[PDB]
RNA sequence: CGUGAGGGAAAGGUGAAAAGAACCCCGGGAGGGGAGUGAAAUAGAGCCUGAAACCGUGGGCUUACAAGCAGUCACGGCCCCGGGGGUUGUGGCGUGCCUAUUGAAGCAUGAGCCGGCGACUCACGGUCGUGGGCGAGCUUAAGCCGUUGAGGCGGAGGC
RNA sequence: GUGGAGCCUGGGAGUGAGGGCGCGAGCGAUAACGUCCGCGUCCGAGCGCGGGAACAACCGAGACCGCCAGCUAAGGCCCCC
RNA sequence: GCCCCAGGCGGUAGGGGAGCGUUCCCGAUGCCGAUGAAGGCCGACCCGCGAGGGCGGCUGGAGGUAAGGGAAGUGC
C-alpha cells in the first residue's frame, strides 16, 4: 500500500523546495522528521505539512503504521507563476516570477 | 561440405541448410536454381578458374521479397536543394540444398 | 554472408632488439605489430594487435647528421615554452623515448592508438621485465 | 488592413528601439490585424451560353430516357393536393420510393401533394434544369410540362 | 565596462551540471541522552532544556 | 472559406521530430534543430552508403594482405598472381577463405605463385 | 495609456443534471487524503479536448585520459520484445540552417525555444494557351418574367 | 554527323554585381587574390564525389537508387593511410 | 504486341509536368458514429519514390463525411 499527500499552489519556487525534498527522498518517517526540523529552509516548513499530511493519509485513510512508513516517493512540480512588475531604472520595467510549488510526498510501508 | 558461388553480382560462401538474401532472381518460389560454383571447400578443395569445371550448387527458392526501407536523401545548403525518397531494394531468398561437387 | 569479426584472445607477447637497428624502419615493423594489422583476422575499432617489447633502445641507429640535427619538441604551454631538444640529448637522458615517440607518431590517433601505445615497452639494456609474458623473439 | 479598426499612428520609431520597424497595428503582420487578399463579396454568377444551356437541358433528359428513366403522365388521377394521394397515384405509377425523382408539373396540386417525400423533387415545367434531371435517378413529366420543354429547346 | 552578456543560452545539460554541487546536506543531529531527542549537537535540547546533564532551558 | 493552419503543421513537426528521436539537445527537442541535424544525418547516410562499400573492401584487402604476407608474398603479387591464374574469387570471400579455411588460402597462394 | 485630441487590450466552454463533494482525517489557511455524487472527477470548478516548448519523479543503456555542426557507417557490449527496438564503447567519415554573394562553417544577415497569425489575390480589361458550344456567323447588357438556391425572356449593343 | 541537334511560330522566364585558372594584349611597376578586353575553361549552378594535408573554380571525374562484388582515373603503394 | 531492348535522369535564377495535404460546396432527407466522430498520444506493421494514406492500441465524448467533381483566407 502507497499513501501520498499534495500541496499546491504553494507560493515557494520549485527548485529552493526541490532541495528539501531531496533531503527526505527514501527516508524514513522519522529520520524526515528530524531532518526537516533542522533543515535551515523555509521549504522545511512546506515540506513538513505535507510529510505529516500524508503520514496521517496512512494511518487513518489508509491502514497503514506510522512506524513502518518511509517516503517511498517524493517531488516538486512547477505551479503557475505569480507575474509581478519590478520597476528597474530609466522607465523600464521587469517582470518578477514569483513562482509556485506542486510538492508531493509517497509513503510506502518498510515491509519488516 | 562448401561452396562459393557468384549470384547478382556478388560471391558467397555457401553450405547446405543456409538461407540467404541475394539479388531478385527470374525464379518461381518453390522452383531451385543452378547457381555458379566459384570454389569448393571442406574436403576436395577444388579452386575453379574462375569456374569449377560442371560442379554447381542447388538453391530452393524462398519467394522474394523488398528490403526493409531506406530513406535516402539528398540535401544541398544555401540553394534549397532538398530530396527525399524511399527504397526498397527487392531480393530473392534462398535455401541451399546440395553442393553437386 | 557477413564478414568475420574475432571473439576476443589474449594478445601475443613478442621481443624485438632495437640492437644496430634504423630508427624509422624499426618504428614502422613495431606499428603494424601494434595495429594487429600482421594478423589476417584483424579488426580496426578493436585492441586486438602485439604486445611489442623493445630492449637496447639505447643501441638504435640513425642515418645521416640526425644524431645531432633532429631536434624534439615540446611545449609547455607557456611564453617561450618551447623546448628544443637534440636527438643526441634525446639518447643521452632517455634514450627509450627516441623509439617511443617514433612508434607513438606512427600510430593513428584517437583513443585506440592511444592504448595500443600502451602495448609499448620499449628499454634500454637487454634486460625487459616481461618474463611472467613469454615473449616470442621477432628477427625484424 | 485599410477596413480595420486600428489607428495609423506609427507603433513605435522606426529606428534605436531593438524592436522589428513597424506601421499601424493595422498590418497584415500583426495578430489581429489587416487580411491580405481574403474573401470579399463576389459575384460567381456567369453567362453560360445559351446554347450550351439547351443542348445541357436536352442532353440531360435525353439520358433519363436512354436509361428507360423517362417517364411522362397524362393526369395525377386519384390526386387533389394530399400527401397520401400521391403515394396512391405513385405506387400505381411504378414509384416506389426506392428511386428519386424529379417530377415536372404544372399541376400546383400534385406538386404541393408531392414536395414534402424525401425522394422527389417538385418542380414548375418552366424550371425544368440540368442539375436537377442529373440529381434525381426518375424523371417523371406530366405532358404539359413536355410542352414546354420541347418548346424552350427548340 | 560595456555590459557583458550572456553568448549562448545554457543547455540544460551545462545549468543543472552546475548544480551538482547544489544539493543539500542533512542536518547533524544527535540523540539527547536525556529525552532521546534529535537535537543538533552543541545546542541546548529545545525539547527537555537539558544541555551537559543539567536543566538550562525551561521548555 | 478559411483554410487554418489546424493539425497541419503540428503533425509535419512530429513526424520530423521522431526521425529526430535519440538527438542530443534541442536537436531531438526542438523542430527546427531536428530538420537541421536530419538533414546532415540524410547526406551522411547516403555519402557512407557509397563510402561503406569501400570501408569494407579496404578491411578485405588488409586481412588478405596479412594472410599473404603469412605466406612469402604481399597482396599485390597475389592479386596478380590470381590474375593471371584465372581465379575471380572476390576479396569479401579471399578474405573470409584467409581467416576461416587457410588450407584453401595456402592452395590460392600457391596457385598465385605458379601463375607468374 | 495620454494634459488633451486621441489611442486602446486581454478575457468564451464542468456536467445530461450542481448531483458543485455532507461527514471524517492532516493542516492556521491553501492544499490534500478518505467518504460521497456522477457514465466519466487526470469532467472538481486553477473545471471539455489538453499538442509543443518548459520543469520534475521513477526505470533501461551510457559516461569522469576525453577533441565535439553532435551526425552518420561498421562492429561490439549491455537492456527490452518474441530477427527487431532502445542505448553507445571503439573505428571510419563529416565545415549547422537561412539570407546575401564572385566566394560563408564562416569571425557577413536573421533566428532563445515552442505554439498559433503570417506573404503572388480579386475586379475589370488585354494577350496567349486550352475545354466545350455554335459557326459566316457568335453573343447579348441593362432590365423584364418566373423560381425562392428553376430558370427563361430580353439583339440595345460587341466582336 | 538523328542530336535534350537545328529551324519556324507563339507562351513563360530569369539574367543584364561574376569570379578563378590557362593562353593573347592594354593599363599597372615584364606589382596585386590588381584592373580592362579577347579565346577557352571550370566555379557560379558540380561548397556533390577522388587527389592535392586542409582549400569554389589546380589534377581526376559529371552523383537516379541499392550491394559487405569487379576494373580503373588523378594521385599514390615505409607508418599515420 | 501488359512485357522486352536500349538510352537519358548534378543542378541555382527560371520554364514545364505530375501528385499529396488543408477549409468549404455538390454527392447528402444519404452514409459513418455512444459497440465511441473530430482531435490528441503511440506503433519497430501495411500501401506510396515522396508530400502522404491506412491499420492497430490508448486518450477523447459528438461529431465526421466516400467514390467523383467544384471553390479557396490552402501547407511557415
Ligand atoms: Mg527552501
Ligand atoms: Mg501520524
Ligand atoms: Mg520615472
Ligand atoms: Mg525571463
Ligand atoms: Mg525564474
Ligand atoms: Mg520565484
Ligand atoms: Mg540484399
Ligand atoms: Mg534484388
Ligand atoms: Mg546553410
Ligand atoms: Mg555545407
Ligand atoms: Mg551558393
Ligand atoms: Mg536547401
Ligand atoms: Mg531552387
Ligand atoms: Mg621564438
Ligand atoms: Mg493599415
Ligand atoms: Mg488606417
Ligand atoms: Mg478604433
Ligand atoms: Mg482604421
Ligand atoms: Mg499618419
Ligand atoms: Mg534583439
Ligand atoms: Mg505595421
Ligand atoms: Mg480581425
Ligand atoms: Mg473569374
Ligand atoms: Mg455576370
Ligand atoms: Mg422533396
Ligand atoms: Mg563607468
Ligand atoms: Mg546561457
Ligand atoms: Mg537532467
Ligand atoms: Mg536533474
Ligand atoms: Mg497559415
Ligand atoms: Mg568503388
Ligand atoms: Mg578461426
Ligand atoms: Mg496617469
Ligand atoms: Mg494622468
Ligand atoms: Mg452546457
Ligand atoms: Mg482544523
Ligand atoms: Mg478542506
Ligand atoms: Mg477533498
Ligand atoms: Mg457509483
Ligand atoms: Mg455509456
Ligand atoms: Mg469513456
Ligand atoms: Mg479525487
Ligand atoms: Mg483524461
Ligand atoms: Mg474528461
Ligand atoms: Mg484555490
Ligand atoms: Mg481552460
Ligand atoms: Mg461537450
Ligand atoms: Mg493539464
Ligand atoms: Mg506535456
Ligand atoms: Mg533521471
Ligand atoms: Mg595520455
Ligand atoms: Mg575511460
Ligand atoms: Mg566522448
Ligand atoms: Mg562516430
Ligand atoms: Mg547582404
Ligand atoms: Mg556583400
Ligand atoms: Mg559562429
Ligand atoms: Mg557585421
Ligand atoms: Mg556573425
Ligand atoms: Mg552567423
Ligand atoms: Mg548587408
Ligand atoms: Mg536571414
Ligand atoms: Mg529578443
Ligand atoms: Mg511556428
Ligand atoms: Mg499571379
Ligand atoms: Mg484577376
Ligand atoms: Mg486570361
Ligand atoms: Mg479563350
Ligand atoms: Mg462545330
Ligand atoms: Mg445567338
Ligand atoms: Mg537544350
Ligand atoms: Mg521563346
Ligand atoms: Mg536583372
Ligand atoms: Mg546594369
Ligand atoms: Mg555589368
Ligand atoms: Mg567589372
Ligand atoms: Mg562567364
Ligand atoms: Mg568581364
Ligand atoms: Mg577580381
Ligand atoms: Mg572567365
Ligand atoms: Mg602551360
Ligand atoms: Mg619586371
Ligand atoms: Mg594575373
Ligand atoms: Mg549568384
Ligand atoms: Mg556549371
Ligand atoms: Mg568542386
Ligand atoms: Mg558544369
Ligand atoms: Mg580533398
Ligand atoms: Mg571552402
Ligand atoms: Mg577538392
Ligand atoms: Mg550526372
Ligand atoms: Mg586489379
Ligand atoms: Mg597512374
Ligand atoms: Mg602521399
Ligand atoms: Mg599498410
Ligand atoms: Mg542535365
Ligand atoms: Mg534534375
Ligand atoms: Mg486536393
Ligand atoms: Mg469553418
Ligand atoms: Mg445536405
Ligand atoms: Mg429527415
Ligand atoms: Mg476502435
Ligand atoms: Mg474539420
Ligand atoms: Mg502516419
Ligand atoms: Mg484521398
Ligand atoms: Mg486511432
Ligand atoms: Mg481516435
Ligand atoms: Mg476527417
Ligand atoms: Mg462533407
Ligand atoms: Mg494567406
Ligand atoms: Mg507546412
Ligand atoms: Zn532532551
Amino acid at each position: 500500500m502507497e499513501a501520498k499527500a499534495i500541496a499546491r499552489y504553494v507560493r515557494i519556487s520549485p527548485r529552493k523546495v526541490r532541495l528539501v525534498v531531496d533531503l527526505i527522498r527514501g527516508k524514513s518517517l522519522e529520520e524526515a522528521r528530524n531532518i526537516l526540523r533542522y533543515t535551515n529552509k523555509r521549504g522545511a516548513y512546506f515540506v513538513a505539512k505535507v510529510l505529516e499530511s500524508a503520514a496521517a493519509n496512512a494511518v487513518n485513510n489508509h491502514d497503514m503504521l506510522e512506524d513502518r512508513l518511509y517516503v517511498k516517493a517524493a517531488y516538486v512540480d512547477e505551479g503557475p507563476a505569480l507575474k509581478r512588475v519590478l520597476p528597474r531604472a530609466r522607465g523600464r520595467a521587469d517582470i518578477i516570477k514569483k513562482r509556485t510549488s506542486h510538492i508531493t510526498v509517497i509513503l510506502g510501508e518498510k515491509h519488516g | 561440405m562448401f561452396a562459393i558461388v557468384k549470384t547478382g553480382g556478388k560471391q558467397y560462401r555457401v553450405e547446405p541448410g543456409l538461407k540467404l538474401r541475394v539479388e531478385k532472381l527470374d525464379a518461381e518460389p518453390g522452383a531451385t536454381v543452378e547457381l555458379p560454383v566459384l570454389l569448393l571447400g571442406g574436403e576436395k578443395t577444388v579452386v575453379g578458374t574462375p569456374v569449377v569445371e560442371g560442379a554447381s550448387v542447388v538453391a530452393e527458392v524462398l519467394g522474394h521479397g523488398r528490403g526493409k526501407k531506406i530513406l535516402v536523401s539528398k540535401f544541398k545548403a544555401k540553394v534549397q536543394y532538398r530530396r527525399k525518397k524511399g527504397h526498397r531494394q527487392p531480393y530473392t531468398e534462398l535455401l541451399i540444398k546440395e553442393i553437386r561437387g | 554472408m557477413k564478414t568475420y569479426v574475432p571473439k576476443q584472445v589474449e594478445p601475443r607477447w613478442v621481443l624485438i632488439d632495437a640492437e644496430g637497428k634504423t630508427l624509422g624502419r624499426l618504428a614502422t615493423k613495431i606499428a603494424t605489430l601494434l595495429r594487429g594489422k600482421h594478423r589476417p583476422d584483424w579488426t580496426p575499432n578493436v585492441a586486438m594487435g602485439d604486445f611489442v617489447v623493445v630492449v637496447n633502445a639505447d643501441k638504435i641507429r640513425v642515418t645521416g647528421k640526425k644524431l645531432e640535427q633532429k631536434i624534439y619538441t615540446r611545449y609547455s604551454g607557456y611564453p617561450g615554452g618551447l623546448k628544443k631538444i637534440p636527438l643526441e640529448k634525446m639518447l643521452a637522458t632517455h634514450p627509450e623515448r627516441v623509439l617511443e615517440h617514433a612508434v607513438k607518431g606512427m600510430l593513428p590517433k584517437g583513443p585506440l592508438g592511444r592504448r595500443l601505445f600502451k602495448r609499448l615497452k620499449v628499454y634500454a639494456g637487454p634486460d625487459h621485465p616481461h618474463q611472467a609474458q613469454r615473449p616470442e623473439k621477432l628477427e625484424v | 488592413r485599410g477596413e480595420v479598426a486600428y489607428s495609423g499612428r506609427k507603433i513605435w520609431p522606426q529606428k534605436h528601439t531593438g524592436r522589428a520597424r513597424h506601421g499601424d497595428i493595422g498590418a497584415p503582420i500583426f495578430v489581429g490585424g489587416g487580411v491580405v487578399f481574403g474573401p470579399k463579396p463576389r459575384d460567381y454568377s456567369y453567362t453560360l451560353p445559351k446554347k450550351v444551356r439547351k443542348k445541357g437541358l436536352a442532353m440531360a433528359v435525353a439520358d433519363r430516357a436512354r436509361e428507360g428513366k423517362l417517364l411522362l403522365v397524362e393526369a395525377f388521377a386519384g390526386v387533389n393536393g394530399k400527401t397520401k394521394e400521391f403515394l396512391a397515384w405513385a405506387k400505381e405509377a411504378g414509384l416506389d420510393g426506392s428511386e428519386s425523382v424529379l417530377l415536372v408539373t404544372g399541376n400546383e396540386l400534385v406538386r404541393r401533394a408531392a414536395r414534402n417525400l424525401p425522394w422527389v423533387v417538385t418542380l414548375a415545367p418552366e424550371g425544368l434544369n440540368v442539375y436537377d434531371i442529373v440529381r434525381t435517378e426518375r424523371l417523371v413529366m406530366d405532358l404539359d410540362a413536355w410542352e414546354v420543354f420541347q418548346n424552350r429547346i427548340g | 565596462a560595456k555590459h557583458p552578456v550572456p553568448k549562448k543560452k545554457t543547455s540544460k545539460a551545462r545549468r543543472d551540471a552546475r548544480r551538482s554541487h547544489h544539493a543539500l546536506t542533512p542536518p547533524t543531529l544527535v540523540p539527547c541522552p536525556e529525552c532521546k531527542a534529535m537535537k543538533p549537537p552543541h545546542t541546548v535540547c529545545p525539547e527537555c532544556g537539558y544541555y551537559a546533564g543539567r536543566k538550562v532551558l525551561e521548555v | 472559406p478559411r483554410a487554418k493552419t489546424g493539425v497541419v503543421r503540428r503533425r509535419k513537426h512530429k513526424k520530423i521530430l521522431k526521425l529526430a528521436k535519440g538527438y542530443w539537445g534541442l536537436r531531438s527537442k526542438s523542430f527546427r534543430k531536428a530538420r537541421e541535424t536530419l538533414f546532415a544525418a540524410g547526406n551522411y547516410a547516403y555519402a557512407h552508403r557509397k563510402r561503406r562499400k569501400r570501408d569494407f573492401r579496404r578491411l578485405w584487402i588488409v586481412r588478405i594482405n596479412a594472410a599473404c604476407r603469412q605466406h612469402g608474398l604481399n597482396y599485390s603479387t597475389f592479386i596478380h598472381g590470381l590474375k593471371k591464374a584465372g581465379i575471380e574469387v572476390d576479396r569479401k570471400n579471399l578474405a573470409d577463405l584467409a581467416v576461416r579455411e587457410p588450407q584453401v588460402f595456402a592452395e590460392l597462394v600457391e596457385r598465385a605463385k605458379a601463375a607468374q
